[PDB]
């Protein structure tokens, strides 16, 4: 059984976005506490809230200006209020369990299963799509053995783009760094494949609804 | 309440022990859990209930403690261990709610010393036309951490400079680094030669293009 997360979007300052949790090969039943966990880009986890499957429980900072709830056996939703550029991060969904207290309190026991992530972006910014620019040694060189060749991933938003190569049949070799937000709030990124013998590197960018191919070869 | 993980960031040679700590502001018995998380990964459970280990987890993984001070051993590390840990608590009933992650703990694993290779590449030819140019520079498999300089005839440059770094090899502890160089097109035709220099130590290695060629 399994867990994805949908709706994260680039919003503007102020506004207010639902996300969904959708179950797959199994239902929210009476023994399920589902949370909601974040986690701002290269910080740590924070948890959100939980909603019994079978009433809510919020974090402090929480509690005020988001919602749970349970629309069906199969999802759950979090409407949050008022985002602003905190709110930037990965929304994960995880199916608790938890051991009761006698007392009428319960503890978490686990999160066994957890989603794959939404991205939610708060920011001011239109969404762009990347510019691809293919990376070669400079022509100017004598030509080896062996090459190395990229994409340069230029001036997107929001997160995140995919790369692959010769759409998917090439994959020994293949560095692709993780994406930098640059001063003015774009994303770029790079992905470099090393090979002796052209070769195709292929961006997605589904919040613009864009691929790009661009076939690269050595300059001489 | 508050879970302190201290210290941030550990280190073990592969093969070695590691301890990650997790204190809890209040008394919490029993139920801790601990959590590892890699870049681009959800969180995934390695114990719970301070002790008992999660289905498929080795038993190279430890878990410890009780009340207020709790300990993640982790025994026989290797490569695919480098990653970030987590504690974790958490109570709900009608009227209190204590829920709280620890900040978390880096693991960067010792593997074997490796020297970086270097790659520049000059800007392809379509960029200089958009008013701004980007040269990459990059650093592939090495350990441990490296340092980026960025020189424009002669000229050590501060603004404009990204860094990005992989995580550590599942197999092998080495990491792959890219260095940016963004200059307006005025500014790149204005100068000649652009020259990457990555350094490990003692050791360096530099990579160079000239404009016109």
């Amino acid at each position: 059984q399994s867990l994805e997360e949908s709706g994260g979007d680039l919003v503007k300052p102020g506004a207010s976005l639902t996300l969904t949790c959708t179950a797959s090969g199994f239902s929210f039943g009476w023994n399920d506490y589902m949370s909601w966990v974040r986690q701002a880009p290269g910080k740590g986890l924070e948890w959100i809230g939980c909603i019994y499957a079978g009433s809510t429980y919020y974090a402090n900072w929480a509690k005020g200006r988001l919602t749970i709830s349970k629309t069906s056996s199969t999802a759950v939703t979090l409407q949050m209020t008022s985002l602003t550029a905190a709110d930037t991060a990965t929304y994960f969904c995880a199916r608790g369990a938890v051991t009761y207290d006698g007392l009428g309190g319960a503890y978490l026991k686990h999160f066994n299963l957890w989603g794959p992530g939404t991205l939610v972006t708060v920011s001011s910014g239109q969404p762009k799509a990347p510019s691809v620019f293919p990376l070669a040694p400079c022509c100017g060189d004598t030509p080896s053995s062996t090459v190395t060749l990229g994409c340069l991933v230029k001036g997107y938003l929001p997160e995140p783009v995919t790369v692959t190569w010769n759409s998917g049949t090439l994959t020994n070799g293949v560095r692709t760094f993780p994406s930098v937000r640059q001063s003015s709030g774009l994303y770029s990124l790079s992905s470099v494949v090393s090979v002796t013998s052209p070769v195709t590197c292929n961006v997605a960018h589904p919040a613009t609804n864009t691929k790009v191919d661009k076939t690269v070869a050595p300059s001489t | 309440i508050k879970m302190t993980q201290t210290p941030s960031s550990v280190s073990a040679a592969v093969g070695g022990t590691v301890t990650v700590n997790c204190r809890a502001s209040e008394d919490i018995e029993s139920y801790l859990a601990w959590y590892q998380q890699k870049p681009g990964q959800p969180p995934k459970l390695l114990i719970y209930d301070t002790s008992k280990l999660a289905s498929g987890v080795p038993s190279r993984f430890k878990g410890s403690g009780s009340g207020t001070q709790f300990a993640l051993t982790i025994s026989g590390v290797q490569c695919d261990d480098a990653a970030t840990y987590y504690c974790l608590y958490g109570y709900i009933s009608s009227d209190r709610i204590d829920f709280g992650f620890g900040g978390g703990t880096e693991l960067v694993v010792k593997g074997d010393p490796v020297a970086p290779s270097v790659l520049i590449f000059p800007p392809a030819a379509d960029q200089v036309a958009t008013g701004t140019v980007t040269i990459v520079c990059v650093a592939n498999k090495y350990f441990p951490d490296v340092t980026v300089t960025w020189e424009v005839d002669g000229t050590t440059q501060t603004t404009g400079i990204e860094n990005s770094k992989t995580p550590q090899n599942s197999a092998d502890c080495t990491y792959n680094l890219s260095s940016t160089l963004t200059l307006t097109s005025t500014q790149y035709n204005s100068h000649k030669e652009y020259t990457c220099k990555v350094t490990q130590g003692t050791t360096s290695v530099v990579q160079s293009f000239n404009r016109g060629d």
